[PDB]
């Protein structure tokens, strides 16, 4: 159950989804939780006093933002998503993201094209690390492109 | 036109961005009129909350009209994040409208809007027009930015516009007149007092 | 052009073609018309008083005459109301749309129930432009010509409607708004001073000031003043020089000109009054000419330099004497500003109207008693001139200079005006004015529209707003309440947002008071607001003036004890000296609350008098001891650091020994100076150990009766309880105890209240405490202390303040003893019932609601004492110095601090 | 002494002026000519004021004063009235042309029936004596119209859910406000008032083309006058 | 006997005509209003 945070209906939906998933063991994801720090504090307090199902998982997608409470940061496990460190890591992540079947279709040239695309991506994104020289500004060349 | 048609075929939205007066709203309206679409222009502000946008989306989906939401980044960031859900649901319904197995003899395609099932016409689209250079404007969440294909509309071709408008209005010397009037405006911008 | 000429002729405006006077303004009107023909959205941009309003009004009238199409203008101040009140609100619960002001106007035009589409409709946004409200018009000004509301509704702009913005600057509007509008730039040179003079003279000759002898007097006065109202004349040169001087507020041409015109109207009224009082001999041409010339130069001096220091007034007087040909007083060094103009047509010194009065012994240091002074009489005359014309005015000066005192003294001479006090804070919105209107005024429907007028017939309601430059200024440089007041003053009304109806003010007048805009927390007022309000600068009385006032007070005081009369001259001097030193030593740069004013010396005199009242005899030693005790209580209680208190002690020593020689130092000023009436009937000095024993016994009783919390006594506790007892015995005596938590401020306050018989009231705050709960608690305490004559100590901590609304309510309650919008509906009816029972219980014949409410306010003032406690923070104290100004003007500040 | 002539002409106009009544679907006799009556009142008030500026006004002051009062009492009476009538016309067409609203909103239906009874009674009284002066002299009529308008406005705010359902019926109604949608539903019978509401529902349609009896939609027209004629005209009776 | 008179009126009619008056009647009208909009009835006339 994926829920975007920011509206009162969103808070009610998140509460209901968590209440049903702690029992059923299903997964709940809440996006952009950094837009409600007080609700984040009360969410951490609610999460502390629970004994959910063994398969229950709550994901909190957020942006690195100092308004995020530190009690939530300590309660949960943090994974930082950022540009890959280099060209090789960028290409590895690109090849991991694309399914194997999608690259390996009936046209045998497709794979090479994909590789070229990956390389091109891995180039331009890395040039973002050199702000004035790589480009004129920090463009958001990302996974959507 | 190329970028927005690419976004439409991918069942995404279109996001022309740039400074004011570059012809973003009019370009979206012109593309909509080129396809014979009912394009509704909305001047968004901080009061365009989740429920108001949901109702507007319901109307657009049922009618099958284009929604050009100008000044989209004037919404609150929490409201933009909340509206991303409705945009994603509408785009999913539009995407499942394009599948070959489903035909118009089956049940109508609906999406989940405002806790109700709303029929989605295939002619509808969502376009957002914004100027990301204004200070104090909201920053779109990435999950909402990924639902739109963006295009930088920063420098309109004033010379060609002036030449064609003067030619179509009956001016026999339209080319010379445009070549005199556009540099004149540039000189007024760069020569008069600020 | 012919239509414009006719309209300007009928509107007392100057018309010209090309290089003639008014030619540039007429060209601007023509350009405005051309821009209207091309754009549906316009912006008339130009400095304040550049002719924009008159330009578009004359254009509207001329177009109606020329084309036969009736023109209707809807003038909206977009920043005098909230954006929700301007565009509309979508209710989050029921999702029901309520129109705003602009939305309602546009929808009414669109519907055209009464033929609104056959008229020329001009929606003029007369106010500041910021990217918050004007961007909602982006589609309206764009080729779309639509107003898109959040409820999905789309309102098309009719082809006969023009959206106009009349602004003085565009430093906050974004390019998206500037690019969408047709600009017409009115320079300040477009409106020459010659046209302003011509308009003034034409209105004087044509419009009677009464509502003909009055018209004849006006015509002769205009004939006399015509030579001076010319290009490069007396008034223009005086304005040019006065622009070089420095004023307490930024000088604008029309502020000075409007002040001068009001003075000249008052001069004509004075001539009419003289003719009425002398039916046999009306004023002749020679006398009228002399009087008018002298009054004109006097009015120029008091209008172009009435908001500056005495040095700048003297400089303007010297320059005028240098340039003018009007006969002037022949005094060698006396500046002209000290000379008034007698009705006989001769210069008369102001000092002749400052008698050396002798105040009654029982009325010393009284709030009403005003010791006449040169500055006092000059300012009273100026305020009488401005108020009599119903012109809104501003009193600028340092706190405690005498702005309120001067205003009320001037208002005593005007019996047909009743004054209502308003205390602006940083959180002040037009809602305070609206609550005052709901209380003291009434809305009535007339065939011309809705009129808001005072309930009392035949009287003018004077709204005295005391901190007009405190309210928060937006990030786009606008104070909403100042815009509201400007709308009420310029357009003579406002918009009721309940039904979006234009309400016209009747018999309502505006007086404001403020500190100089360079003071911390004070913002400079808008120029478009300042052009309507003359500003008079009320500075601190000088050492000579202070000596005069408080020597008179000390003489009237020491007449109680004849043997002390010979010490009237030194005592006052010592007072003044010490006060000056304090005001020179502790400035506001160190601490925000280090403000010393003649209020301190007035409290000094009043305290000494209250100490001397019951005593039959005293040596000079006792008088010096009382003087030192009052100095300690007034100048050392607020001090923060120890070195400041040491300085205060040693300098009290030096001042008392210097101004009172041949006295025994130890008998009169032994260091532990304590006074109390707990062990006797009089406020007499008390020994520290006997006081300690008495307080120990009273605490032993207190533990058993009220609060069982044992306390450890020490000298600071005795001093603090004495300080608290001093204030609990004063009318409208509120405390502000600043010290570390756990220092015993609340406990000592409750203990002293228990001694004084005060009932301790504390608001019981919890997690879900809201503004409504605080309003209910305020109603409860006000009903107890005002309807039941119950003395109450309302004790409140800074922790109890959960919102700025709490501080606004408390500011109003402390300053006025009443909250205008607290009791309303059924609460007001119940309050009136209880007030009637309480009044008949106290043997008073009171039945009207106005007099019942006045009695209730007096009871609250006499019975309620508010103790406010907070921690000694720096940023917090600086913030509270502006968020709740009364907390530092009506509350005695006691710095408990930490335990030493 | 032209002031006396002005008084006599105003008195003659106002003792020969009568309301303009027309049958409304065989239910009552509504009023047209609101603009004519309002213009008459405005010009008479303006002439009275211009007389008040005259130097012979004193001897004709009293009478003139009386007339302005009467004129004011006329203007205050018919500013509310028109609104009342309009709010009735498009509400009577909703509570009578719809069957589910009776079952869904019984309190509103009963209240509107009461208001309709009072309005029809007052309108019959008007039809008996259509003289404007006679209608003004009805005791307690201005207060009656004010109460009628207040109650009709209160009923209007109670139709939100019904309007939302109607919007669900025809999707383009989502771009139409509550009051405009109420007007459309009420005057569905008289399509002549619908023409101003098409620009809110269509991209370029500003009006519909109708035959003489307003029963068949022959085509559509834009704001510039451009017309599109349907190949198969739409019948409103069917 | 006044107790029995008040109770007789209350039992027979359901209300006492003179019980609420002055500020009591105004407060009663306010509470009756709030209760009416709480029950889904839009009433503001004192008689209804
Ligand atoms: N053509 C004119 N001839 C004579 N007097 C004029 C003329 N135009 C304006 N005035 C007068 O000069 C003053 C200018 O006021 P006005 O309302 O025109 O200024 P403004 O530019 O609109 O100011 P603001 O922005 O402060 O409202 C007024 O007292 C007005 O009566
Ligand atoms: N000429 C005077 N005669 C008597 N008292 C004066 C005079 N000038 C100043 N004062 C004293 O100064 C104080 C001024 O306080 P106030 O008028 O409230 O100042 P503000 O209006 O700036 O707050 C008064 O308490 C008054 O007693
Ligand atoms: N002079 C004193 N002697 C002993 N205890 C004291 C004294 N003053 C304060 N206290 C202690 O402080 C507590 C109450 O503090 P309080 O007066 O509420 O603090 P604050 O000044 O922050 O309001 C009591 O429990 C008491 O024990
Ligand atoms: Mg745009
Ligand atoms: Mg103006």
């Amino acid at each position: 159950t994926s829920i975007a945070i920011g509206s009162a209906e969103g808070f009610n939906q998140a509460d209901k989804a968590i209440n049903t998933a702690v029992k059923s063991g299903r997964w709940v994801m809440l996006k952009n939780v950094h837009l409600a720090p007080g609700w984040l504090m009360q969410l951490e307090k609610k999460l502390h006093s629970l004994q959910p199902h063994a398969c229950f998982r709550l994901f909190l997608t957020m942006e690195i933002n100092p308004k995020v409470p530190v009690n939530l940061l300590r309660a949960g496990r943090i994974f930082v998503f950022e540009p890959p460190p280099g060209v090789k890591a960028n290409m590895l992540r690109t090849f991991s993201s694309i399914p194997v079947s999608r690259i390996c279709k009936s046209p045998n040239e497709r794979a090479r094209l994909y590789f070229l695309l990956a390389w091109f991506h891995a180039i331009i994104q890395e040039r973002l690390r050199y702000a004035p020289l790589g480009w004129s500004k920090k463009y958001e060349f990302g996974e959507s492109d | 036109y190329l970028t927005m048609t690419q976004a439409l075929e991918a069942r995404l939205g279109g996001s022309p961005f740039g400074p004011a007066g570059t012809g973003k709203t009019e370009s979206v309206k012109a593309l909509g009129h080129q396809l014979g679409r009912f394009v509704l222009v909305f001047n968004c502000d901080e009061t365009f909350d989740f429920q108001a946008m949901g109702r507007i989306f319901v109307g657009l989906c049922q009618v099958g009209a284009w929604g050009c939401f100008d000044e989209f980044n004037r919404l609150e960031e929490r409201m933009l994040s909340a509206v991303s859900q409705q945009v994603q649901c509408i785009q999913e319904a539009l995407r499942e409208h394009s599948n070959p197995n489903y035909d118009k003899t089956s049940a109508p395609i609906t999406c989940e809007l405002l806790n109700k099932q709303v029929k989605v016409s295939p002619d509808m689209a969502i376009f957002i027009t914004m100027n990301p250079g204004y200070a104090g404007r909201s920053n779109l969440p990435d999950n909402l930015k990924k639902l739109f294909r963006s295009l930088a509309m920063t420098k309109p071709d004033r010379q060609l516009i002036a030449q064609v408008m003067l030619y179509s209005q009956g001016f026999r010397t339209a080319e010379v007149l445009a070549n005199k009037i556009v540099p004149f405006f540039k000189l007024c911008d760069e020569q008069l007092s600020s | 052009r012919e239509e414009l000429k006719k309209v300007c002729q009928e509107m007392y405006l100057t018309y010209g073609d090309g290089e003639e006077v008014g030619g540039m303004w007429v060209e601007k009107v023509l350009q405005l018309y051309q821009i209207t023909q091309i754009n549906h959205g316009l912006m008339m941009v130009g400095p304040s008083g550049s002719g924009k309003s008159m330009a578009w009004r004359v254009l509207l009238k001329a177009l109606e005459r020329l084309e036969g199409v009736e023109g209707v203008a809807h003038i909206i101040d977009p920043k005098a109301i909230s954006k929700d009140h301007l565009y509309g609100t979508l209710d989050p619960n029921t999702r029901e749309w309520t129109d705003g002001l602009f939305t309602h106007v546009l929808r009414k035009i669109i519907d055209s129930v009464r033929g609104e589409l056959q008229k020329r409709q001009w929606i003029v946004f007369d106010g500041d432009v910021d990217p918050e409200w004007v961007e909602n018009l982006n589609s309206v000004l764009d080729d779309n010509k639509l107003l898109t509301l959040p409820n999905g509704e789309r309102l098309s702009l009719p082809p006969n409607v023009r959206i106009m913005f009349e602004v003085q600057d565009l430093k906050y509007a974004t390019l998206a708004t500037v690019s969408r509008c047709g600009m017409v730039w009115f320079s300040e040179d477009v409106l020459s001073t010659d046209m302003i003079f011509n308009n003034f003279l034409a209105r004087l000759r044509s419009i009677p000031l009464d509502e003909s002898p009055m018209l004849q007097i006006q015509r002769d006065a205009a004939t006399i003043m015509q030579p001076y109202f010319t290009s490069n004349g007396l008034v223009t040169k005086a304005l040019e020089h006065a622009f070089q001087l420095e004023h307490i507020m930024d000088l604008t041409r029309l502020r000075c000109l409007g002040s001068l015109f009001s003075m000249l109207h008052q001069a004509c009224r004075n001539v009419a009054q003289y003719n009425a009082n002398h039916p046999d001999f009306p004023m002749q041409i020679e006398q009228l000419e002399r009087y008018i010339q002298r009054y004109l130069v006097y009015a120029i001096l008091w209008s172009l330099s009435g908001d500056s220091r005495l040095k700048m007034r003297a400089e303007l007087g010297e320059y005028i004497r240098r340039i003018t040909t009007v006969p002037l007083p022949t005094a060698p060094n006396i500046p002209i500003i000290d000379y008034e103009v007698s009705i006989s047509g001769e210069w008369s010194p102001w000092q002749a109207k400052v008698p050396q009065i002798e105040v009654e012994t029982h009325k010393v240091a009284a709030p009403d008693v005003v010791v006449p002074t040169l500055d006092t009489v000059r300012h009273e005359a100026l305020l009488y001139t401005w108020l009599a014309e119903h012109k809104p005015l501003v009193l600028c000066g340092p706190p405690g200079s005498g702005k309120t005192m001067t205003l009320f003294s001037a208002l005593r001479a005007l019996p047909d005006m009743e004054v209502v006090g308003l205390n602006f804070s940083s959180a002040t919105t037009p809602e305070l004015l609206l609550k005052t209107f709901d209380h003291y005024c009434e809305y009535r429907r007339t065939p011309n529209g809705v009129v808001l007028a005072p309930v009392q017939l035949g009287k003018w309601l004077v709204l005295f707003c005391d901190e007009i430059n405190l309210p928060d200024m937006d990030k786009y440089g606008t104070q909403r309440v100042i815009s509201f007041i400007r709308q009420m003053v310029e357009h003579g009304g406002f918009y009721r947002t309940s039904d979006q109806t234009w309400v016209k003010l009747e018999r309502i007048q505006f007086v404001g008071a403020c500190n100089p805009p360079t003071d911390p927390g004070r913002k400079p007022l808008s120029h478009r607001f300042l052009r309507h309000v003359p500003v008079v600068y009320v500075d601190y009385p000088g050492p000579a003036s202070l000596t005069q006032i408080y020597g008179t007070f000390n003489r009237a005081m020491l007449r109680l004890i004849p043997s002390l009369r010979t010490y009237a001259e030194p005592l006052t001097a010592a007072m003044v000296e010490f006060y000056t030193m304090s005001q020179e030593r502790f400035t506001q740069d160190t601490q925000p609350h280090y403000i010393y004013s003649p209020r301190e010396m007035t409290r000094w005199v009043r305290g000494i008098f209250e100490a001397l009242r019951p005593l039959e005899t005293l040596p000079v030693e006792g008088l010096i001891r009382i003087w030192a005790h009052e100095a300690l209580r007034l100048f050392q209680d607020r001090l923060v650091e120890d070195e400041e208190r040491r300085w205060t002690d040693e300098n009290i020593d030096t001042v008392a020994l210097k101004h009172f020689p041949n006295i025994d130092r130890e008998k009169a000023m032994s260091r532990p100076i304590l006074y109390s009436n707990w062990l006797s009937k009089d406020y007499i000095p008390v020994d520290q150990e006997e006081l300690r024993d008495y307080v120990k016994a009273r605490l032993k009783v207190f533990y058993e009766e009220e609060l069982d919390v044992p306390l450890v006594l020490f000298n600071e506790v005795l001093d603090h309880v004495l300080r608290i007892d001093r204030i609990f015995r004063q009318p409208q005596g509120h405390l502000l105890l600043i010290g570390v938590s756990g220092a015993g401020k609340t406990t000592l306050s409750r203990f002293v209240a228990w001694m004084n018989g005060l009932s301790v009231y504390q608001i019981k705050v919890h997690r879900k405490y809201t503004g409504e709960d605080f309003d209910e608690d305020l109603r409860t305490v006000l009903r107890r202390s005002g309807c039941k004559n119950e003395k109450i100590a309302f004790i409140m901590d800074e922790s109890n303040v959960l919102d700025s609304g709490f501080l606004e309510r408390m500011n109003t309650l402390l300053a006025n003893g009443e909250v205008p919008g607290l009791f309303e509906g059924d609460e007001y009816a119940t309050l009136m019932t209880q007030c009637k029972e309480g009044a008949q219980k106290e043997g008073l014949m009171l039945d009207s609601h106005e007099e019942l409410y006045k009695w209730f306010t007096s009871q609250v003032i006499r019975n309620l004492h508010v103790v406010f406690t907070m921690n000694p923070s720096s940023e917090g104290l600086k913030d509270r110095a502006a968020t709740s100004p009364a907390l530092f003007n009506r509350c005695v500040l006691n710095w408990f601090g930490d335990w030493s | 002494m032209a002031l006396e002539e002005f008084l006599k002409q105003i008195r003659e106009v106002w003792n020969t002026y009568e309301l303009d009544l027309v049958n409304y679907q065989n239910k009552c006799r509504l009023i047209r000519g609101w603009d004519d009556l309002f213009n008459k009142v405005k010009e008479h008030i303006n002439s009275v004021s211009a007389m008040k500026l005259s130097p012979y006004y004193k001897v004709f002051e009293e009478d003139a004063l009386s007339w302005e009062d009467k004129l004011n009492r006329i203007m205050a009476l018919f500013d509310v009235w028109i609104d009342v009538q309009r709010r009735w016309v498009y509400l009577e067409g909703i509570f009578t042309g719809s069957a589910d609203i009776k079952h869904l909103l019984p309190v509103e239906t009963q209240r509107f029936q009461s208001i309709s009874t009072e309005f029809l009674a007052l309108m019959k009284k008007v039809s008996k004596s259509p003289l404007v002066m006679d209608v003004l002299n009805i005791q307690g009529v201005q207060r009656s119209l004010e109460r009628l308008a207040d109650l009709l406005g209160k009923i209007q705010k109670a139709l939100g859910e019904y309007l939302e359902r109607e919007r669900s019926s025809f999707p383009r109604f989502y771009f139409v406000g509550d009051e405009d949608l109420l007007e459309i539903i009420g005057n569905s019978k008289n399509v002549a008032k619908l023409q101003k509401h098409f620009k809110k529902m269509f991209a370029g349609v500003s009006s519909i083309i109708l035959n003489e009896d307003n029963s068949v939609v022959l085509g559509i027209s834009s704001r510039e006058g451009e017309e599109v004629m349907f190949k198969t005209p739409v019948s409103i009776t069917e």
